[PDB]
């Protein structure tokens, strides 16, 4: 599901699953 | 940053673990 361009809350929700535990960073302008 | 990586060009699980904490 990652190969794609994930824009907006799709790329947030793939963040989420991925990283899973580990958390992660969502910086939209950095 | 992740939105030039994976919004404005196709993602990949490498670039998505770049921003897992
Ligand atoms: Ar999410």
């Amino acid at each position: 599901f990652v190969n794609q361009h994930l824009c907006g809350s799709h790329l947030v929700e793939a963040l989420y699953l991925v990283c899973g535990e580990r958390g992660f960073f969502y910086t939209p302008k950095a | 940053g992740i939105v030039e990586q994976c919004c404005t060009s196709v993602c990949s699980l490498y670039q998505l673990e770049n921003y897992c904490n």
